[PDB]
């Protein structure tokens, strides 16, 4: 990145590290964990890094497990302004079959609701725990290879771990 | 942001002033806006955006009670959220 | 009934965050989902907003 | 009302069932493979399970087209992308690894 | 001291609906089937709501109210068809 380290370093991506020998990172191949990344009016991000947009009326779905089926998560746009350019994100719902089959659901504030009930924060039951954050926004996690992040105003991510 | 004088004619739009009142022609993109003295602005505008032109004079078409068609498209009953 | 207890003056309206406040930015409670104060909100065919309180849909 | 057509048939909400696919989740031939949301059914006239919508037509058979640049294809039908040719068998396109 | 024993908890259990069981805990709080909830819970017949915003009030039906058991003053309301 247009500055000089000495030999023997070992500078780290968020990724993996590397090691200057011989004028010549090396560098392991080990896995990291992805993004996807729901944002702004209708702004995507996948989990291979890409960058697009899609500006559709309807209910997407944003990811699912599809050799097994542990999870499955649908996106629900809206037009969200006057103009037409402008679909932005109301709710989420997720449905994990690990669990009753049951489907949670994130409200457009920062508020839950599992299979109609709405909830208090936190929620421990066995293996999801949905808390709030700074007190703004909510975090489901299911087991430790699932993450998620609040859909009030639409700024949905996950956290999906090598094991997918 | 810069206040310039009158008669004024750029960009192939020549703002005039015809009958003491104020004129703004743009026949290039076909328009012709004007204002009088007691402030009433109108807009003649030509064939060529016929049932196209959607805004808050409505679009050219023949009919006059389709003419509120929201950014959106929507036909509404009101005459003000429109 | 009337009752007792620990209110605010007539011109402020209660918010969840324990402070009380105007109706102008008193937000919307639509299907269960809270809505900010400035909402324009559609599907291809509903259209709705949030204005003071009330949530003002069409067809 | 409305008797709706010969080639489906009238579906109600069980009480007991909270699993009332019925009319919200009418399946397509998009939204097969695709998973779906539902409360409740609706008084709606669903085509039988062993067929499914098609452009305001419940064709029977699941043969209906495999999609690509928002256009029809039926089964049998190839098409040419790059130095691979590509067929759809059954739902799904099947193309080569050269 | 030995002469201090005050309330708890209280448990509902309307068999009407799905023969659950309500559960009005030490705090404002309210627990149906172990899952906590947030206040409204208009389900059918039941509702639940802050009074206050300090104090608990469920109500079946128009036959049946009750009231805050948090620091214990449970109350109810039985009208004459009992
Ligand atoms: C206006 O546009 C619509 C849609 O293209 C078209 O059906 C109609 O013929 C046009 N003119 C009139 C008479 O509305
Ligand atoms: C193609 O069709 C054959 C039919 O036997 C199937 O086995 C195979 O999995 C399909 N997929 C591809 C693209 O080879
Ligand atoms: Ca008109």
């Amino acid at each position: 990145s247009g500055k000089r380290y000495p030999p023997g370093t070992s500078l780290s991506r968020d990724c993996n590290t590397c090691i200057c020998r011989n004028s010549q990172w090396i560098c392991s191949n080990e896995e990291c964990p992805g993004e996807c990344l729901v944002t702004g009016q209708s702004h995507f991000k996948s989990f291979d890094n890409r960058y697009f947009t899609f500006s559709g009326i309807c209910q997407y779905l944003l990811a699912r497990d599809c050799q097994d089926h542990s999870f499955s998560i649908v996106i629900e746009t809206v037009q969200c302004a006057d103009d037409r350019d402008a679909v932005c994100t109301r709710s989420v719902t997720v449905r994990l079959p690990g669990l009753h089959n049951s489907l949670v659901k994130l409200k457009h504030g920062a508020g839950v609701a599992m299979d109609g009930q709405d909830v208090q924060l936190p929620l421990l039951k066995g293996d999801l725990r949905i808390q709030h954050t700074v007190t703004a926004s909510v975090r489901l996690s299911y087991g430790e290879d699932l993450q998620m992040d609040w859909d009030g105003r639409g700024r949905l991510l996950v956290k999906l771990s090598p094991v997918y | 942001d810069q206040r310039v004088s009158m008669p004024y004619a750029s960009k192939g739009l020549y703002l005039e002033t015809e009958a003491g009142y104020y004129k703004l022609s743009g026949e290039a993109y076909g328009f012709v806006a004007r204002i009088d003295g007691s402030g009433n602005f109108q807009v003649l505008l030509s064939d060529r955006y016929f049932n196209k032109t959607c805004g808050l004079c409505g679009n050219f078409n023949i009919f006059a009670e389709d003419d509120f068609m929201t950014q959106e498209g929507t036909l509404t009953s009101d005459p003000y959220d429109f | 009934a009337c009752l007792e207890g620990c209110f605010c003056p007539p011109g402020l309206y209660m918010d969840e965050r324990g402070d009380c406040v105007p109706k102008a930015q008193c937000p919307c409670y639509y299907d269960g989902e809270i809505f900010q104060p400035e909402d324009i909100f559609s599907d291809h065919h509903t259209m709705c907003y949030c204005e003071d309180g009330f949530m003002h849909c069409t067809m | 009302s409305l008797s709706c057509r010969p080639p489906m048939v009238k579906l109600v909400c069980p009480a007991d069932n909270l699993r009332a696919e019925g009319l919200e989740c009418t399946k397509t031939c998009q939204n097969y493979d695709l998973e779906c949301m539902s409360m409740g059914c609706v008084s709606g006239c669903l085509c039988p399970p062993g067929m499914v919508r098609h452009e305001n037509r419940c064709v029977a058979l699941e043969r209906c087209p495999c999609f690509h640049q928002g256009k029809e294809y039926a089964p049998g039908e190839t098409v040419k992308i790059g130095c691979n040719t590509c067929v759809c068998q059954d739902r799904k396109w099947n193309c080569t690894d050269h």
